């Protein structure tokens, strides 16, 4: 299974990936580029493309769209200023023809932080209810603990 | 591929295949058809996707090659930006 | 630019692989190489021969011409010297000249062309230098 994981910078995309691959919480640098890794979960081998979220790189995601079976969209639940921006990025991503049938999994992340928005709140802000054309799911996660990560891999594998 | 102007559908297939040699050969086949002067933009997203960050020189060199002879014309996988897919991860 | 293109030709009537440093000679490259290199660049077994107001420097290898073309010139020694260095680099990639094997290593040759002559100004290359790039 081919997976594209994106989201704004600092959402926790690489932390998520290497928690999944190494069971370890690594010390990230901003990703100017991608990381690509293969992860085994329950007889599925997920090839995850973690593509950096800062602006220059954001402009490049479209090259990773093609062949994508599922999309992990990571959100920093503690950052309320950038939630609209996330909504804007994700909405036009939903309009992409190469992403047309891909399974849509939102991770509301850093759920560990006291003022993190809830997954329900995030669902309203991102406009997730309005997707009728394909599968979507939202999952509260904490990439450092590992909470919600495998519930994500589970949902994804049931595409 | 000496000069074969309709072969762009096969090149897309050959450009990502999970085999590095095939990808290199494909990108090479694109170069030779452009230099003669033949069809090339269909491929762009495929071309750009494997190679981008890597320090692995041969594909990078190949992509680097294709950016001095047609970068401006091709726009499927590049479009128009300041830090295009010609140079963003080529920093 | 002083050096329009650096080109490997087959006198099949086409430019087998060729390099346009900056977008100028695309299709133009093939027509020049195809007509002129067939006649031995219109030569008589002379390394410099000029035809249709374009300087062609060449070396025959089989049914193929390794060709340097200029239409301007800075020095005598220089034009030959880039061609010459090219001729050390080309059998490493293609085991002499031959259209099918030249065709297969479009990338190799083309990359060398950019490296050897940059924006028409004759830089220098060597077979070890070439390696770092195709690595």
């Amino acid at each position: 299974m081919r997976i594209l994981m994106v989201g704004l910078d600092g959402a926790g995309k690489t932390t998520v990936l290497y928690k999944l691959k190494l069971g370890e919480v690594i010390t990230t640098i901003p990703t100017i580029g991608f990381n690509v890794e293969t992860v085994q979960y329950k007889n599925i081998s997920f090839t995850v493309w973690d593509v950096g979220g800062q602006d220059r790189i954001r402009s490049l995601w479209r090259h990773y769209y093609r062949n994508t079976e599922g999309v992990i969209f990571v959100v920093d639940s503690n950052d309320r200023s950038r939630i609209g921006e996330a909504r804007e990025v994700m909405q036009r991503m939903l309009n992409e023809d190469e992403l047309r049938n891909a399974a849509w999994l939102v991770f509301a992340n850093k759920q560990d932080l006291p003022e993190a928005m809830s997954a329900a709140e995030i669902t309203e802000k991102l406009g997730l209810h309005s997707i009728r054309n394909r599968p979507w799911f939202i999952q509260a996660t904490c990439a450092t603990s590992g909470e919600g990560l495998y519930e994500g891999l589970e949902w994804l594998s049931n595409s | 591929m000496d000069s074969e102007p309709p072969s762009e559908i096969s090149l897309k297939n050959d450009l990502e295949k999970g085999d590095v040699k095939s990808k290199t050969e494909a990108l090479k086949k694109v170069i030779i058809m452009i230099l003669n002067g033949e069809k090339l933009p269909g491929l762009l997203m495929t071309i750009i996707r494997f190679v981008l960050p890597l320090q692995d020189h041969t594909i990078k060199k190949l992509l680097l090659v294709f950016w001095e002879i047609v970068p401006k014309t091709t726009p499927d996988g590049r479009l128009l930006h300041e830090m295009i897919l010609v140079c963003d991860a080529y920093r | 630019m002083v050096l329009l293109a650096a080109a490997v030709c087959t006198k099949a009537g086409k430019a087998i692989v060729s390099r346009q440093f900056v977008e100028m000679t695309r299709t133009r490259i093939e027509g020049l190489l195809a007509a002129f290199p067939k006649l031995m660049n219109t030569g008589k077994q002379h390394t410099f021969v000029e035809t249709e107001s374009v300087r062609y420097v060449y070396q025959p290898m089989e049914k193929l011409y390794m060709v340097l073309i200029t239409t301007k010139n800075s020095n005598i020694l220089e034009d030959l010297e880039t061609l010459r260095l090219f001729s050390r680099v080309i059998p490493e990639y293609c085991r002499a000249l031959e259209e099918n094997e030249i065709s297969e290593h479009c990338f190799d040759l083309i990359f060398a062309f950019d490296e050897i002559v940059a924006l028409g100004y004759r830089e220098n290359v060597n077979l070890a230098q070439i390696r770092t790039f195709t690595e």
